């Protein structure tokens, strides 16, 4: 997993050259956004569990999901549902920090697809979770810093699916 | 007959597990010989399901 | 736990003296700790041979 | 990076990041523009810093010029050159990354081994680091070249 | 009656956690000294103090 | 691993609906034959080294090559790999007529096991011969209300070897 | 279950089921038969001991039902009431296996953490679970009551 | 036992050696601080009885259980022990404190000291508490420049204790 | 841990005898009791949140330092740390009760349990006014015989920690 | 050493209470059964040289080799060594009985008696079995209810040998 | 651990108080130091190995015996091992001259060091002239003003050793 | 952990026959060959750094590319894998000319050596040309007749990459 920071420096040490006028202002971009991503860290962080209930409400508890044969129906598979919400939560909002997707791919999307497969998880109710999720966090953190944490959700959204 | 390569994934029953606890739960290792019978019995009786094994030698 | 009290000086087994002609060795409970606390009570009266 | 380091040890416990790992981020992207500039400045000063360090370095160790030297030769200086402008490249990774991750990775992680191939005495790069950073923070405000100090005693000090 | 015992030492639980506390923690727990990162934001949190 | 009370808990379960009266019918059909179960269980438990002793000694007999050399068992360390496999396997068939389900050789018997004996080459057709050599023994010794009962679950792991 | 968990001990140390087990899982399949007469009794009343159950529930705790409550509206009252179901299903479930295992499998691992999800009160749970009981030993005669109740109290104690 | 002086002198006896500028340096140094030593000796010896009245009323005032039924303290005869204890340190850390070395704290007072509190079940923490009470007390009688003296003294037995 | 058949078994297993007369008494007495001790057991388990809370009253209502500032419950952290101990006792008591020997209680918490609250700071009288609070509580929720042989182990208890 | 009696009164003074009705009931417990151990000690006092040489002849006959050469009681110092430890053991088992307390068995007898033994070479078996050899001589002439009552001390004794 | 910050919070709440004026006044001058010791702590993360050199190199300059055989240093083992202990030395005078409270050196440094350094046999006098002398490698290297503060905690660990 | 003897031992327990002359006169030609094998080893190991040394640099003299950015050498860390995997290649081709077989290539170098280098982005063909300029100069170094054998076990290496 890496930063913009991380993946700049990358790029132009495969390229052997300093940091030109371009990967200073792409940087500059990153630094001045970074008290926005910061705040919306705030939110997150302080109404994490807040966000994942209402994603939970929206999404899953009427459905049939929840009831006796669905995917959901048990005590543990409830709790577990609700920890993979707040897995997706707390690893978008680093994502987010990170201003890459890198690190959703090598922590959360690594052998996570197949390993839905193997337990029965539905791929399609997980991804309007996420969907759902990622309504509640642009609610609660406003427009500029919803349309950030719109790219992580949907990038895990397309990993899943 | 001296390395197996196995994927396995051990699901969770006891518990619900805060951390990451994904790589613990499905994962491919190299497993001695000798070594083999008793981690699959482990992993068996953890309840969890063995995906595949192969011969690497 | 399941024995009862030790043959040992109420203040610790590092306060026994080696029974030697003269000298005054006891062990030190820092060269090497090899010490054993027992709760041997203030009237417990020791086995002597 | 920062931000890097923040979100692995947030990981490690796991938890969102602490009020004190996210008032180290806001340290860090506020101080974004000053690292910047000083990062930029280091790149204006290239032969000359280059320069001064090489032969500070030819001063403080003639044995490396000196006959049985293992810099010893013209041959050498192009890759005295290149080698001290690959250190300076990363010392400038790592000042806008703020952490020494980059010249670590890049430089520092195997570079034990890279020189006892070459048969490079450590102590060469331990002068020639030490040259770099005396040119660098002369040449930098004393503010931002106590900033970059960390970076060039960390390359000291790994290098050896 | 307890017939063995194995000592107290000073046991020392956590209340709560400082920043400085928690940053010196964190350097001590991986064994090192400081990065520039938690350096400015000791220097940080000294400012806002 | 589960037995044929948690089985039609489960599937019951998973409907979401109250125990029926054919529920309690099947119920009350493993709770009768529970005690031949334990009857069974316990005559095994005791002659477990018996059947084993014999079913090594007739394995071995009507298919020679084995033991000789370059055979499938020749090694003592081979020799006992398939002496293992064969209380492995007795045991958890008891353990399964107890259970009275099958559930228990998926989870810790065929769980890779089918594979692990791909990838070593172990002959399917000489592991089922040991199961039936297996089976037609420790029926007479179980009686043949009880052999009839392993009987399924022998073959359930043959099934699942073959 | 009963002969479950016996085969699981058994084969923990890779050895046959005891004496001691052998007696137990006896003992176990010798009393099925009470076992099935309370599950069945238990069963063909279920709609009564679920409706008085929330009668109780409800006015020992009006604050539930109250503007503000977990409970207040047709819908979520409904789910309170489906979820004493649930539980009903799940001690007669329990009731046949002899063993509290089916309780823990469905509806206790987890438990506290999905009614924090749901904001349900554990203690509004445990007041439920308390009527169910005392309706449903009331029903049956002691010698049932006792073991009927057990299950309950072993519920009770799970949520609290 | 073993004080500054004698501590140079043994070193250079071991090593075999005349005085050197170091030595002297050493020397010049007990010296200076002598002076100091003494005046603070003499103020707690006068003090003592005092000193530990404070310490103990303000150990057990902050650990009121000791002295309550059930504690430690609590009796005319464990808490006349606690006194006794708490004599004796500051007349070895006086002692300690004026000859300028430890080495009277580790043989008299240290070596032995946690395996007798271990097995007479003293609580170790409350007798560092204790210590520091003492410390505490004694620094604003002796004055500022014999508090750090006699600091070092008092923290050498809450370590050794420790 | 052992209870009281393991206990006469060992009893005549160290002087290598066989079960005589009294042994078989004491064999009938403790089998006697068995129903009512699992029925206080029982009970017990399902009144476990009542008896700690109000025990946990009685005793900070007793001990109101305990709770106040510098006491050894106050905080949340603290009391709750304070509350859980409380359920250890209770559970133990039930155990030993139900086993009808007190060798758990002196195995798995008796042993340790004073030099661990020496270092924790933990006040022991206090610890005992609470396991003292539990015997009242759990005496009229169990009943007479109950409460008998239930105060038996909070007194063992208590003076292990006393 | 602390009896009955002495028990309250700790239990009573740690927890800093006054007596109420638990501890008068105890105590009234103790004087009923005063008598009886009164009696029993009397007794047990005057044939204590009789219980003494029917023990040991039981002992010696059971087990012949201890008096032959090449055992532990061959020699006149070792034989009368070996009476007065039985002695010892009858006499404490006395006053444990007539205090009503195991405190002085743990606290005069068997405080590091194992390692006196296996310093010396004495065999523990055979001591156990000469306190056996004395409970059953000094049950006979106690009667039945002063058997069962000193019956706990010389098991006492025997399983903390053992 | 501990840090000044907690140390006052703690002393001001075990009383229940807010903070008074010599609470303040800690902190502020606490806090006015802070930006001094963290450009110190820099200085030091940055340079630990150039202290670590100029001080062993003063250490085996003023004691050559430490390096040549017989000497507790001979050895590239023994060696590497002394310039690990000054590395800790330094590393943690650093982490406590940042936390403003020695908490941290009596937790994990005090603790056990006197044990490992008399098991071992490295000479304690030694080991506090190294300390010295990163003392004043440290100060050399850091400024006076940041040199006192970190002379003090360099001076905690060596009246800590003696 | 594949060797001529005991490949000859495997080969004679898989078919199951005795020792032959065959057998024999390989044997006896890799015993008379393990001198110079052994001196092989040994000049190699005296000079394995020097080969790494020159091949490498006949590496990067060759192709240049990759030390600069761009190149899979361009790191420290992966210069460090680059002159690691030299020198593995280099100690396992000694090790199997020690073995006189080739099956340790197979079992530990050469499986899944390909999908690696390819999955990392390593050239092969860069990976053959250091093989082959650390075959001339070990070549040169060790003389013909160890050479021819040396080489052998290199062109295996290279035709597996290959
Ligand atoms: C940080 C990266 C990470 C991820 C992403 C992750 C997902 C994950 N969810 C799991 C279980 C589960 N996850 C779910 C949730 C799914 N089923 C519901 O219907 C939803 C549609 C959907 C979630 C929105 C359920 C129900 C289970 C229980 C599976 C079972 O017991 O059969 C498991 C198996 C391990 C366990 O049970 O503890 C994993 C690995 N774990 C990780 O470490
Ligand atoms: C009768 C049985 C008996 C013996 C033998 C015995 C030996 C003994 N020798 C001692 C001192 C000593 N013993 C020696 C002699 C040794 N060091 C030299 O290097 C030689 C190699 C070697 C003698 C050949 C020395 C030098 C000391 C002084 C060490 C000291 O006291 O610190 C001491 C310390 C107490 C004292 O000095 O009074 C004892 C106990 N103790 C006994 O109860
Ligand atoms: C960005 C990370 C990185 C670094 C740092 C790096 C250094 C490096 N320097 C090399 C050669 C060398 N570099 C030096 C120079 C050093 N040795 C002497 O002792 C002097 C003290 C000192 C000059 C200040 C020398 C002498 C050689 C061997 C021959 C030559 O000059 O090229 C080589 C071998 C290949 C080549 O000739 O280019 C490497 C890989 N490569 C990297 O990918
Ligand atoms: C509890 C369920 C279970 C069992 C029983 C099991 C058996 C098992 N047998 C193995 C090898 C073996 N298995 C056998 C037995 C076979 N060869 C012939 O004798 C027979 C046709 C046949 C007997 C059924 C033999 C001889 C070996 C060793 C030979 C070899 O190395 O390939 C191995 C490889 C690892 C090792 O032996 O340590 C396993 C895991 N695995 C399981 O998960
Ligand atoms: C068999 C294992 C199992 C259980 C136990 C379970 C409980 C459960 N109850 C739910 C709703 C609910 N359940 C309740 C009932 C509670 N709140 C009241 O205050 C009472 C104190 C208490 C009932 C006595 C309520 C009020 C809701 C509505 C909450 C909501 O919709 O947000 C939901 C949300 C999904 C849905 O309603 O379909 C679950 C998962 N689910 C399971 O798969
Ligand atoms: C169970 C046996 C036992 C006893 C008796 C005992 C005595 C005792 N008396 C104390 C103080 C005291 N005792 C007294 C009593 C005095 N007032 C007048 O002068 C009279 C002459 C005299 C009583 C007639 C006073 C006034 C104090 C307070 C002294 C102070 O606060 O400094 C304290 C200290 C209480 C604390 O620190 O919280 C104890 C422990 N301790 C024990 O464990
Ligand atoms: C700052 C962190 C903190 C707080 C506040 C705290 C409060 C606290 N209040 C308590 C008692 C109590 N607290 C209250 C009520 C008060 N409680 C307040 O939140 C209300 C403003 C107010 C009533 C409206 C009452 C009535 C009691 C008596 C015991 C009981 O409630 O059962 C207790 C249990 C200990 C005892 O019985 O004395 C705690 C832990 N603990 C903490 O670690
Ligand atoms: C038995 C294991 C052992 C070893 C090996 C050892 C080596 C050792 N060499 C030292 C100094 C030295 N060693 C050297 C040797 C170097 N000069 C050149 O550069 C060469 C590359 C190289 C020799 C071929 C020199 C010049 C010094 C003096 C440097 C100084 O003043 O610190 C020192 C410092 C103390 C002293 O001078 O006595 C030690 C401890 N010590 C041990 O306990
Ligand atoms: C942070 C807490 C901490 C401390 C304090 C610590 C000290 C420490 N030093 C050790 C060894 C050592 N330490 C020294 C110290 C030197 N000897 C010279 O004479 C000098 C006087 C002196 C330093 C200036 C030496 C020589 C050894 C090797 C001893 C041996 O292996 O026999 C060891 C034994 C383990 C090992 O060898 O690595 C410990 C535990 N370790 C810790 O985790
Ligand atoms: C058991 C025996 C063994 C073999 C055979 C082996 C080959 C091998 N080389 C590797 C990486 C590597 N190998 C090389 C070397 C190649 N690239 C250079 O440009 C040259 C053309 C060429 C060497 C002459 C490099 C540069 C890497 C690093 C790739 C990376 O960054 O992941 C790796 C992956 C480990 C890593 O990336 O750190 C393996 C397994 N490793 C072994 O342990």
């Amino acid at each position: 997993m890496q930063d913009v920071i991380g993946k700049v420096i990358a790029e132009y040490d495969t390229k052997g050259k300093y940091l030109d006028a371009a990967a200073l202002d792409l940087l500059r971009s990153y630094f001045d956004s970074g008290d926005l991503r910061l705040k919306a860290a705030q939110a997150i962080t302080a109404n994490a569990e807040v966000i994942v209930r209402a994603a939970s409400a929206k999404a899953l508890h009427y459905t049939p999901v929840t009831k006796p044969g669905g995917n959901m129906y048990y005590a543990r598979r409830y709790a577990s549902c609700i920890r993979d919400l707040d897995y997706f939560l707390r690893y978008a909002t680093y994502a987010m920090l990170a201003d890459n997707t890198t690190l959703l791919d090598e922590y959360v999307l690594k052998g996570l697809t197949e390993t839905y497969r193997a337990l029965g998880v539905p791929l399609d109710i997980s991804v309007r979770a996420i969907n759902a999720l990622k309504e509640v966090v642009a609610g609660q953190v406003g427009p500029k810093a919803g349309q950030e944490m719109a790219k992580y959700f949907d990038h895990l959204a397309k990993g899943l699916g | 007959t001296r390395l197996f390569k196995v994927t396995a994934l051990i699901p969770s029953y006891k518990k619900v597990r805060g951390g990451r606890e994904l790589q613990n739960t499905y994962f491919t290792k190299l497993v001695e010989y000798d070594r083999w019978f008793a981690e699959q019995q482990r992993i068996q009786k953890q309840g969890g399901k063995i995906l595949s094994v192969k011969m690497v030698a | 736990y399941v024995k009862p009290l030790p043959n040992q000086h109420p203040y610790g087994s590092g306060n026994d003296p080696l029974e030697i002609q003269f000298g005054a060795i006891f062990k030190s409970e820092t060269k090497a700790p090899s010490a054993r606390p027992a709760p041997i009570g203030k009237d417990v009266q020791r086995i002597l041979i | 990076s920062v931000v890097t380091k923040a979100i692995v040890s947030a990981d490690a416990e796991a938890r969102y990041l602490s009020p004190g790992e996210l008032d180290r981020i806001r340290g860090f992207v506020s101080s974004g523009e000053r690292r910047l500039r000083v990062a930029q400045t280091l790149t204006e000063s290239r032969e000359r810093i280059i320069k001064q360090a090489g032969d500070q370095l030819f001063q403080k160790r003639p044995d490396l010029v000196s006959p049985g030297g293992n810099a010893y030769g013209a041959e050498r200086t192009a890759s005295c050159l290149r080698d001290l402008d690959y250190y300076l490249r990363l010392v400038t990774f790592g000042i806008v990354a703020g952490d020494v991750t980059p010249i670590e990775e890049i430089g520092v992680i195997g570079v034990k081994e890279m020189y006892r191939n070459l048969e490079v005495p450590l102590p060469g790069m331990v002068e020639a680091v030490k040259a770099m950073k005396s040119v660098a923070t002369g040449l930098l405000s004393g503010d931002d070249s106590a900033e970059v100090g960390y970076y060039f005693d960390y390359l000291a000090g790994a290098l050896a | 009656p307890i017939k063995g015992t194995s000592g107290s030492n000073i046991a020392r639980p956590r209340f709560y956690n400082t920043v400085m506390v928690e940053t010196i923690e964190g350097a001590n727990a991986e064994e090192r000294y400081f990065n520039p990162g938690e350096l400015s934001s000791m220097a940080g949190f000294f400012n806002d103090a | 691993m589960q037995d044929a009370i948690t089985s039609v808990i489960n599937t019951y379960d998973v409907q979401g609906k109250y125990f029926d009266t054919s529920a309690f019918d099947k119920l009350k059909a493993y709770y009768a034959t529970g005690e031949l179960r334990v009857r069974a269980a316990g005559t095994i438990s005791a002659n477990a080294a018996t059947i084993i002793k014999e079913a090594s000694a007739k394995l071995f007999s009507n298919q020679p090559d084995l033991v000789r050399p370059g055979g499938n068992a020749y090694t003592t360390r081979r020799y006992a790999a398939c002496v293992r496999d064969m209380d492995y396997f007795l045991r958890y068939a008891t353990y399964a007529m107890l259970a009275g389900d099958t559930s228990i050789l998926d989870e810790r018997v065929l769980n890779g096991l089918k594979e692990t004996y791909n990838s070593l080459g172990v002959p399917i057709s000489s592991t089922v011969q040991g199961i039936q050599a297996m089976k037609e023994v420790t029926g007479s010794l179980v009686g043949s209300g009880a052999a009839k009962e392993m009987g399924v679950y022998f073959d359930y792991l043959s099934s699942g070897l073959s």
